């Protein structure tokens, strides 16, 4: 088994740390979901090989700066996320996460995530964006994002009914080996 | 780490760590803000066991097994003693207000009312200033520890056997050396999400929801420091 590791990086309502909790415990918590992720080092087998996945939050680092690049030294692959009911969120991936990432991690391949694909048919969220003239984003949108930023890929995924979540982190494992 | 301690925090939760019959006598809210102050302290718990295996596994067992140069064993671990004993005394301070709140005949019922002034005191004064002076210095040599390290596992045969021999056991999975490195980095910026969720479910009553309001300010104030003072070292 290989070593790699995997960091999320995205805004503080993306989602990120709700992610690498239902991946890790392979199950959405039903008692209590916690507020903050540690590690955690998964045993996955993609496409016959195995790997030992490191995982990396960066929920509570994206006000520090100076702090925030110390998550980065040896990543292999960056799950870099946005909310589909949030598309202020997309907004900040080419100008602020996207230029950070490519400079500290150069050649690093990036995967875009959407989360939260669930609530695209939520009425009061398309309800409540539909006030601030929005709407939630499009799979078209994102594809063209990920494009744009020159993305190993675009993927989307629901945290809460965990649909596409184990496929994202298969196919992160897939770009950290290449 | 103690069984004692383990065994009080090894429950996903405070509605689970404690008995049903508890449970069921609090209101849904208080079960809201005592699972977030369980999550506080249990990963207190494990940041202060993250510290211990730096210290006592990898940094001493260096130390007593290696013949490395002198100031490459504090080059890999910068102020982890330091930092142990910041983290303990505050780990101690949370178990035992803990215990004071445990009901008579019982090892695991209890209700913390009262953290806001606990975290006042840690994140003020005295302690507050040595958590900013020592995350500056630690922060700023992050990247030298790793460098370092690496450094020392491709090019020593004796370091190489000594790494894979100390984190072979499951239990050190996610605690090798650069895993706890970032690990003791990405603590400080973790405290802030869990005062502000604590502090959700604590508008009961008005002296704690101000108490934790402060904490929160201090905390802050804390990180916004230690981000001004790093500037990595390269060797
Ligand atoms: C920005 C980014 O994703 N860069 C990158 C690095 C390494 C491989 C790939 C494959 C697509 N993109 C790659």
């Amino acid at each position: 088994a290989i070593r790699k590791k995997l960091v999320i990086v995205g805004d503080g309502a993306c989602g990120k740390t709700c992610l690498l909790i239902v991946f890790s415990k392979d199950q959405f918590p039903e008692v209590y979901v916690p507020t903050v992720f540690e590690n955690y080092v998964a045993d996955i087998e993609v496409d016959g090989k195995q790997v030992e996945l490191a995982l990396w939050d960066t929920a509570g680092q994206e006000d520090y700066d100076r702090l925030r690049p110390l998550s980065y030294p040896d990543t292999d692959v960056i799950l870099m996320c946005f909310s589909i009911d949030s598309p202020d969120s997309l907004e900040n991936i080419p100008e602020k996460w996207t230029p950070e990432v490519k400079h500290f991690c150069p050649n690093v391949p990036i995967i875009l995530v959407g989360n939260k694909k669930d609530l695209r048919n939520d009425e009061h969220t398309r309800r409540e964006l539909a006030k601030m003239k929005q709407e939630p984003v499009k799979p078209e949108e994102g594809r063209d994002m990920a494009n744009r930023i020159g993305a190993f890929g675009y993927m989307e995924c629901s945290a809460k009914t965990k649909d596409g979540v184990r496929e994202v982190f298969e196919m992160a494992t897939r770009a950290a080996l290449q | 780490s103690m069984e004692m301690d383990e065994k009080d925090f090894a429950a996903d939760s405070w509605s689970l760590a404690v008995d049903s019959s508890f449970l069921q006598q609090h209101k849904k809210e208080v079960m809201k803000q005592q699972d977030v102050i369980y999550e506080l302290i249990q990963t207190e718990l494990h940041h202060v066991r993250t510290l211990k295996i730096m210290t006592r596994l990898f940094r001493t067992g260096m130390l007593e097994e290696l013949h490395l140069e002198p100031g490459v064993v504090q080059g890999l671990f910068p102020c982890v003693d330091e930092l142990s004993d910041i983290h303990t005394r505050f780990l101690s301070q949370l178990l035992e207000r803990r215990r004071q709140a445990l009901c008579p005949g019982s090892t695991r019922n209890f209700v913390i009312h009262r953290l806001g002034d606990l975290l006042i005191s840690q994140f003020s004064g005295p302690s507050a200033e040595q958590m900013c002076k020592t995350y500056s210095e630690f922060c700023s040599r992050h990247s030298k520890a790793l460098k370092l390290y690496k450094e020392l596992y491709a090019r020593d045969k004796r370091f190489q056997q000594f790494i894979r021999k100390v984190t072979r056991p499951a239990v050190l999975k996610r605690h090798g050396v650069q895993e706890c490195i970032l690990l003791v980095t990405q603590r400080i910026t973790k405290y802030p999400l869990l005062i502000s969720r604590i502090l959700q479910h604590s508008h009961g009553i008005e002296e704690e929801r101000q108490d934790l309001t402060t904490a929160l300010g201090l905390v802050k104030e804390l990180l916004s420091n230690v981000d001004e003072g790093i500037y990595q070292l390269e060797k």
